[PDB]
RNA sequence: UACCUGGUUGAUCCUGCCAGUAGCAUAUGCUUGUCUCAAAGAUUAAGCCAUGCAUGUCUAAGUACGCACGGCCGGUACAGUGAAACUGCGAAUGGCUCAUUAAAUCAGUUAUGGUUCCUUUGGUCGCUCGCCACUUGGAUAACUGUGGUAAUUCUAGAGCUAAUACAUGCCGACGGGCGCUGACCCCCUUCGCGGGGGGGAUGCGUGCAUUUAUCAGUGGUGACUCUAGAUAACCUCGGGCCGAUCGCACGCCCCCCGUGGCGGCGACGACCCAUUCGAACGUCUGCCCUAUCAACUUUCGAUGGUAGUCGCCGUGCCUACCAUGGUGACCACGGGUGACGGGGAAUCAGGGUUCGAUUCCGGAGAGGGAGCCUGAGAAACGGCUACCACAUCCAAGGAAG
RNA sequence: GUAAUUGGAAUGAGUCCACUUUAAAUCCUUCCGCGAGGAUCCAUUGGAGGGCAAGUCUGGUGCCAGCAGCCGCGGUAAUUCC
């Protein structure tokens, strides 16, 4: 029985203003979702005009995008390490609009060597023997090695972004609003963005 | 007032009641109501206890596990008639279904059989 | 008809008010034959209410196995009338009231050479390549039989029975195509070279709507982060669609072939687009008296910035962190109103003065506050829940306002 | 205009059958029948000094009782009371 209407704030001057008509159905009440990091827990609420809005109480996934790659995957949700809003809600582990999250690489990584055929993810090496040897020599044809030693200008990546390639768990920006439609999704940091993330997670 | 599944604390306490609980009927949609109902749990305050047998050992007490009193609704829809005749497939259902005898003392006999559905 | 007359004096001319004079609108007094219209518990008490009522609803087309009626038209699913009950839709309109409310309401403005919005109206509904489909599953009501209370539109147990209720779920189109991958093309320059293309051996993704990211720039607006397109993906188990629905006239091909296939008018539906009825929240301008009401607002959101949380969406709407602002003698702020606002009403030279509770529109509230259910739409009151006030029956245990 | 005598193709208010009206009714209209000489089938409310149209008629009361929105009228002959 919360309201969100401007009846009773103040007005400009500083007056009083005393109330015409009572709170009324359609100024609803506001509970929030305060969506955290779990099993999934999604509930529906009808709102007006008997749609759904999928209110998230407890999310596992997102649906983050890269851009300069053009490369969107599922993955986990690691970890919640920066809010711009509020510092009591990282830690608390609490998923909003615009928090910095923490995701793994492992779609990524999967992507990546499965498209330019470079490793990623590997600094000491001796260990990649199983699995991670073969996907990309894979004895391919010779035109094929044409196409792919023509993608060696373009797979670069920038020194802050494979250093967190290395060690598992890049960092992301929701871009969706969980607890409003029932998904976490979003970008991924890189470039100024990131480093503007990156100073301020690290100077706390 | 009745007994209620699930209220575990004997004596009579008050529940707010919607559509599809027990005990409440409710007369518009959407109507909850408070109304007062009887616990789980028996004691010697009751006028009448409801109770149902789940096994005949013994032998016959009259009255009560005896004269079979016959089901006179059989089925009507054609998937509990082809469930109780057991019909593999397409054995004509409409000639299956049971018919019922009216038996007016004013009238001719009379015998009157459903539709069917699905 | 732009209109005056009597009263201070012993008389006079003035100022000045009193009284007279005419409407109209309340109440009353006396009186009252006819006839057309007709106001009418507004002012004080938005005081309190006995009783009765004022919202229900069936077509040819959601569900009849009530013998309650029918020709039970003859040995079979139903010639139909049909009570009741489930289901669906309405009950958010209309009616009444004027207590609240002073920039608030309100008003104006915005060829085959290949065989937010139920509804209504208009759209769209083989665009998706994936052992029942000639029809899947379970439960319940009316009914029957046993009951409980002093009691109410209270209901319990036991057994049946249905769907356009509540779910589950496929065939067809379906022949395919696009994009990404990918064991064989040599014929290019193989000269030791560097090769330039078409083909496929493989396995995914493919529509609509939802969520997010990126690239390019069908049709439009002084204007878009519009619409439409393309790629990468998501798709919530209180799960988004892609007819397990009902009448009516019945036919056509019947060659696989007397057992099967194909067809017309509808009725209910159904995500989305548009429309319609609106609703919501903003812009600008406009209000009575009051200074014996001159500073007000800002811990407690007051004015703004950033990020979000919810909300149908914009917004301190709310929170976190910041900046210290906003308003005022052009009357803020506070108080009063015997303040519902307007269209209008009486008056009448012009200019004004007064009234508008009252059938039209808008708003507000159903004893006072507060919180919710259901629904497209209610913070509903001839809907629920709790306190406060008043009040009802009782067998004293409880029931209903 | 006293004052009549009358009466006349005068009429309604009322009374009352019949239609019409209306969901059914009542009214209004339409039309039989009756229904007017103190037509007793009865017109009232206020005033009569001025403002302000209308009496210095008669009796009663005597600054009493009362009237009068205002000026004022009433103390034994009141155009102002009853």
């Amino acid at each position: 029985g919360i309201s969100r209407d401007n009846w009773h704030k103040r007005r400009k001057t500083g007056g009083k203003r005393k109330p015409y008509h009572k709170k009324r159905k359609y100024e609803l009440g506001r509970p929030a979702a305060n969506t955290k990091i779990g099993p999934r827990r999604i509930h529906t609420v009808r709102v007006r005009g008997g749609n759904k809005k999928y209110r998230a109480l407890r999310l596992d996934v997102g649906n983050f995008s890269w851009g300069s790659e053009c490369c969107t995957r599922k993955t986990r949700i690691i970890d919640v390490v920066y809010n711009a809003s509020n510092n009591e809600l990282v830690r608390t582990k609490t998923l909003v609009k615009n928090c910095i999250v923490l995701i793994d690489s492992t779609p990524y990584r999967q992507w990546y060597e499965s498209h330019y055929a470079l490793p990623l993810g590997r600094k000491k090496g001796a260990k990649l023997t199983p699995e991670e040897e073969e996907i990309l020599n894979k004895k391919r044809s010779k035109k094929i090695q044409k196409k792919y030693d023509e993608r060696k200008k373009n797979a670069k990546i920038s020194s802050l972004l494979e250093e967190q390639f290395q060690q598992g768990k890049l960092l992301a920006c929701i871009a969706s609003r969980p607890g409003q439609c029932g998904r976490a999704d979003g970008y991924v940091l890189e470039g100024k963005e990131l480093e503007f993330y990156l100073r301020k997670i690290k100077a706390r | 007032f009745p007994m209620k599944q699930g209220v575990l604390t004997h004596g009579r306490v008050r529940l707010l009641l919607s559509k599809g609980h027990s005990c409440y009927r409710p007369r518009r949609t959407g109507e909850r109501k408070r109304k007062s109902v009887r616990g789980c749990i028996v004691d010697a305050n009751l006028s009448v206890l409801n109770l149902v047998i789940v096994k005949k050992g013994e032998k016959d007490i009259p009255g009560l596990t005896d004269t079979t009193v016959p089901r006179r609704l059989g089925p009507k829809r054609a998937s509990r008639i082809r469930k109780l005749f057991n019909l593999s497939k397409e054995d004509d259902v409409r000639q299956y279904v049971v018919r019922k005898p009216l038996n007016k003392e004013g009238k001719k006999p009379r015998t009157k059989a459903p539709k069917i559905q699905r």
